[PDB]
């Protein structure tokens, strides 16, 4: 399954 | 972004929803537009978004995600063209049937985001659009759930998602 | 007509 799929996934954002 | 998406006092609803609807179709256009070399007939013979959902093209009769994918995208830029649904000219109103129109194409959009992150997550991250993507994701989530433009239902594929970036 | 999405066989 995908990373973004992980329960500690922290989704990364445009900065 | 839960401030941004809210109606600026005294604009207008539908206005609103159209130009945000518009940038959110060449968002999704310019995502899916980075990773069609790797959206192919052999990667995707059947429109899924993972294991537990898959889009038929009618029902049942299946297409590929390059195919379906294109269809709908081509659909939606055609909406948008529409003078009669979409009016540029002052003083022409909004069909009665546009906020039905506007949810349709919102909830069409939402099926390429999960194409995208089921089935090319990992060439998202190769090209490091992973950042984009999240970002133009959570704006068009946030933005839909501030008005509850799209069910329950088609928002299942990436629920999991949708409860981490709230 | 791009139905709903189905749980696939
Ligand atoms: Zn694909």
């Amino acid at each position: 399954l995908p990373a973004w799929a992980r329960p500690d996934y922290n989704p990364p954002l445009v900065e | 972004l839960r401030q941004a998406v809210m109606l600026p006092e005294g604009e207008d609803l539908n206005e609103w929803i159209a130009v945000n609807t518009v940038d959110f179709f060449n968002q999704i256009n310019m995502l899916y537009g980075t990773i069609t070399e790797f959206c192919t007939e052999a990667s995707c013979p059947v429109m899924s978004a993972g294991p537990r959902y898959e889009y038929h093209w009618a029902d049942p009769i299946k297409c590929s995600a390059p195919k379906y994918i294109d269809y709908l995208m081509t659909w939606v830029q055609d909406q948008l063209d529409d003078e009669t649904l979409f009016p540029s000219k002052i003083g022409v109103p909004f069909p009665k049937n546009f906020m039905s129109v506007a949810k349709t194409i919102l909830k069409r959009l939402f099926r390429v985001y999960a194409h995208i992150y089921h089935q090319h997550f990992d060439s998202v991250m190769q090209l490091q659009e992973e950042a984009h993507l999240n970002t133009s994701f959570k704006h068009f989530i946030f933005f839909v759930q501030e008005f509850n433009l799209i069910d329950r239902r088609e928002l299942a594929p990436l629920q999991e998602l949708i409860e981490k970036l709230g």
